[PDB]
């Protein structure tokens, strides 16, 4: 079953990627 | 899930502190030397 | 924390002190030797013995030989060894280059063995330039 | 009926024949890896990482078989 | 048991289970990240030591795998690794049994096939994007260099490797889920303790292996 | 009826064919690991840790098979 | 009917017999690769890359089998 | 009826095919372990402990098979 | 009736297939153990103790199979 | 009818029995190739090229089997 | 009737499949033990004692199988 | 009817049993050939030519099997 | 009737499957024993005595199988 | 009718079982031949000639099997 | 009737399965014995005597099987 | 009728099972013969003659099987 | 009737299963015997005599099987 | 009728199962014999004579099987 939860998870994961970069990874 | 999760979390917190102690000791030896 | 090692050379009886790790390289490959190792017969070859003092990774270029290795008794019948960086390091890189100079000939099958020994002798000689 | 019974037999045969060979493979891998790690006490971390990746590949094949068995068991498209 | 969806109907069909799990997991990860790194020192303070050791191990595994330009995909690989790690940890460590979901069930993010397929498509399209950025725009690595018969075979293998990673992730997540579910459904919850410990160890190993496999596909993109 | 009987036969075949190969694998692993640990008496702790991790992988495959068998036996979705 | 049941049995036999041999192969590969990487601690990166490519070939064969099984299961052209 | 008979046949096949391979594995383990312990008379206690742990893993797989057989025999959920 | 006959056939197949592999395992163990004990005449007592423990594990698997067969034969819960 | 069911069973048996042996072959190839590439760190590129050609031959045999299975599945000339 | 006939077939299959593997095991044990006893002419008594104990374990497994066969033959609880 | 179904089953069994052994053969060939080519870096071209000829012989046997399967599938003289 | 026929089939299968493995075992024993006795020409008497004892154990297992077959044939308690 | 169907099944079984073993044989031949040709770079022409003659013998056996299959398929004397 | 036919089938299976393994055993014995007798040209008489005794044991097992077959064939107590 | 169909199945099974083992044998012969001929470049003519005689013996066994198959196919005395 | 047909099937299975293993045994014997006779060119006569005696034992087992088959074929006491 | 058909199936199974193992045996014999004859270029005539005698024994077993098959085919005493 391939629902829209895939794009929801990808969108929530890219925010965590950029947020880790901004918060911890660059600092 | 509760009891097994609690036992695993206790053993994991104890051993994770024991391993992070060694990792922080390596980093501390690096910075100190 | 260590084993009685006998770095034995044709004319020399190079140091009888005793150290932690022995990563002598055979024809097959390297093997890490530490205390209470099982008694083994190894044909150590033109690779490099790196020596762990338990303080220092000091590193000996040996030319070749054999190692009869046992229970804290260990005996390495070296063809030729130089303790650590006994050769000069810039001269070590230069010896790699000047045996590169004489590897450039080719004589059939016949003296290609000499070419091989020259190139691998320089290739273990370049170790002390490395570290 | 007979369709769900044959699907169950299919899942059982799939799970058994998938778990058979991969166990033997991972065991041979572990034996030679432990012999090598005893031969050289230096690169145990990278050796354990590569062995974990390969055991993950073998367990991924085994999990693909177990997932096909669970799809046949729990929610089968046929029955 | 019931792993389909909840009809939070917008536009088309949607699965609320992986939506709620992904929101909770990404929120917990970002909230743990920003709280101890709001003021980090050069010395490894409380959360700083853990975050720096994680960044160090990730940078080690990335600089070893991809080669030279391991810096540009480091946040992408760390996001994939930490997302899988936190999802596999929280789907097992979080109780979903006392609270009841009406429409279906909801435990973990990667329990749905769509989550693993989306992460796989992200990794595969990122690999193809790095292949288009690094290699020529005319023909990427699908070119048949050694012999003239491997073009569609290489293309099918490249299409298959993403689904291979997604199947590996789905297999691990569903294996842990079915193990916990059937072991609790057998009898009272005191028996399955060692199998649960083995499942937690397998979760950590699967997290590290997913990190390494993503780095392997990234090094293939570097090729 | 016949469906639960075939599910039981499935669980039995799954458990047997899963336990067969992994036992042989773990035994070969243990034999070569013990030979290596006798060859070098130094890194026994890390060797035991790596061997425990690999035996945990093999027993995890075996436990996946046993869990599929127990799901077929106790609470089967078909019967 | 019987057609979907036989297609399910086909997918199960395909998945099991595909996962059997490739696990053993990848395990033998991993064992000798780890023995070699312990013998020489130099080229571990290129060795891991070549081993990853070969394990990708084996897992691609396994994924072709699993994809044939999933095509038989989910959306079969016969039933 | 036929269901309990097939469950008994399942338990018998499970027990036999589980005990077959693990015996061979534990024997190979014991042989190489005894050869190593004869090669080095020092670490016999730790070697016996590791061998006992691995034989416990193999006997745990065998006991999982025997427990599935006893669950099929004594109190079967199907019959 | 047919149920007790099939349970007897189950017990016979279980006993035979359990005793087959473990005999070969214990024999390989004994052969390499005797070769090692001849190679080193020192630790024969501890070697015999470890070999007795491992042969006890193998005979415990065999006795689990024989006990399942005797439970099927003498007092079967089905028939 | 029965013809498409038997063609599906044919495709499943073909895919499984084709993927079984070639995985083991490619794994043995990879193991000895990695051992050799560790023994000599010089000709890794040509060794990887020859290994890629041979793995391409093995995967071509596997793809011929998978293509026969897909021809039986999707557009069969019989059914 | 058919029950005693199937019990006889069970006893025959049990006896044959039990005697098959243990003979091969005891033979491998005897061969390597004789090679070792020829290599060292000193500890022949203790080697013969350990070999007799291990052959007694193998013959005890074989006698358990033969006793199950004789219990099926002479005084069967089913028929 | 049944004739085309049995011809399809024949083609499937032929393709699988033909691809099984030749993959293992070509893999053993490739492994020992790569070990030799690593041992000697001189005659790689002639070694690759001879290996290509032998792999062509093995793939010719496999293609004869696949051609018999395609003749049974597409245009069968029986059905 | 059918009972004596099935008892005869049981005795035949028992005798064949018992004589199969023990012959191979005794042969491996004899081969390695003769290699050892050629390696050392000293302890041939004690080696022959130990080999005779082990071959007596193997032939005792074979004679137990043959005696079960003769009890099924000549004076069967069932028929 | 059934005669041509059974002749087709005969040809399929013949082709598969003929191509199975000869592929493995030719592969073992090729592997050891390539190892030898790498060991000695002198007699590669005569070695390739002898290997071509032996591979021609193996492919002649395979072609005899394929010719029997084609005689059963195209113009069968029975049907 | 069917009883004598099944007794004949029993005798045939007994004779074949008895002659199979013992031939392989006696051959392995003969090969290693001839290798040893070539290694040492001194004790050929005692080696031939011990080999004759062991081959007599193997042929005695084979003759026990052949005698059971002849008792089933010529003068069967059942039919 | 059924007689010619069973004779065709007989010829197919005969041809396949005859060609299986002899191919593997001739391949092992060729591999070790090529390794030996590379080890010694002197007696290649006599070695090729002896190998041709032995391959002629193996192909004569294979041709006896193929001739029995052709006698069953073309002009069968039964049908 | 069916009795002579089953006796013929018995004789065929007996002859095939008897000739299978003894050929492999005699071949292993011949290979190691020829390797030994090449290693030592002195005792070829006594080695050939011992090898002839052992091959006579193996061919005597094979002739016992062939004689049981001929007794079933030509003058069967049942039919 | 069915009797001649079953006799033909018997002859086919006999010929195939007889030719299988003896080919592998003669091939192993030829391989080790050629390796030995390359190791020593002196006694090639006596080695070829002994190898011809042993291959004659193996081909005599194969010819006994082929003669039983021809007696079943051409002039069968049953049909």
């Amino acid at each position: 079953d391939f629902n829209l939860t895939l794009p929801i998870i990808m969108a929530e994961f890219l925010f965590l990627m950029f947020a880790l970069d901004k918060i911890y990874y660059t600092p | 899930n509760l009891i097994n999760l609690s036992v695993v979390l206790g053993v994991l917190i104890f051993f994770g502190k024991g391993v992070l102690s060694d990792l922080l000791d390596n980093r501390k030896q690096r910075i100190l030397n | 924390m260590t084993l009685n090692l006998c770095v034995l050379t044709p004319n020399r009886s190079i140091w009888n002190s005793e150290v932690k790790e022995i990563i002598l390289s055979t024809n097959s490959g390297q093997i890490g030797v530490l205390p209470n190792h099982a008694p083994t017969a190894t044909a150590v070859d033109i690779g490099i013995l790196r020596i762990r003092l338990n303080d220092q990774w000091l590193t000996l270029a040996l030319m070749g030989g054999f190692a009869r290795i046992g229970n804290n008794e260990i005996t390495i019948l070296v063809n030729d060894a130089e303790r650590g960086s006994d050769i000069d390091p810039q001269e070590a890189q230069q010896t790699l280059e000047i045996a590169e100079a004489n590897l450039r000939k080719a004589e059939g099958k016949r003296q290609k063995i000499e070419a091989n020994l020259a190139l691998r002798r320089a290739r273990t000689r370049v170790e002390a330039s490395n570290t | 009926p007979l369709i769900a019974a044959a699907s169950v037999i299919a899942a059982g045969l799939a799970v058994g024949l998938a778990s058979i060979g991969p166990g033997v493979g991972q065991g041979t891998a572990a034996g030679q890896a432990v012999e090598g790690i005893a031969r050289q006490p230096e690169a145990e971390g990278k050796i354990r990482g590569t062995l974990l990746l390969s055991l993950a590949f073998m367990e991924a094949l085994t999990i693909y078989g177990l997932v096909v068995a669970l799809a046949l068991l729990f929610a089968n498209p046929f029955v | 048991v019931g792993q389909h969806f909840y009809w939070q109907i917008g536009g088309f069909q949607i699965h609320g289970q992986v939506l709620i799990t992904s929101w909770v997991v990404i929120a917990i990860l970002l909230g743990s990240a920003a709280i101890a790194v709001r003021s980090p020192q050069t010395i490894p303070t409380g959360g700083q030591n853990f975050f720096e050791y994680v960044l160090e191990f990730i940078r080690d595994v990335s600089k070893t795998q991809i080669g030279e330009e391991y810096r540009p995909w480091v946040p992408f690989i760390g996001t994939m690794f930490l997302f899988i790690f936190v999802s596999n940890w929280s789907g097992a460590l979080l109780p979903w049994k006392i609270i009841q979901l009406p429409h279906g069930e909801l435990a973990a993010p990667t329990n749905d096939i769509n989550t693993t397929v989306a992460l796989a498509l992200l990794t595969s399209v990122a690999y193809f994007y790095a292949g288009l950025t690094k290699k020529g725009l005319g023909y990427f690595g699908k070119y048949i260099q050694p012999t003239p018969i491997l073009l569609p075979i290489n293309i099918l293998e490249d299409f298959t490797k993403p689904l291979s990673l997604s199947f590996r992730l789905f297999g691990n997540i569903l294996a842990d889920e079915l193990v916990v579910v059937v072991l609790v459904s057998l009898v009272p919850l005191v028996v399955p303790i060692p199998v649960m410990f083995l499942g937690l160890f397998t979760s950590g190993i699967q997290a590290l292996i997913f990190a390494t496999l993503a780095a392997a596909y990234i090094g293939e993109s570097l090729e």
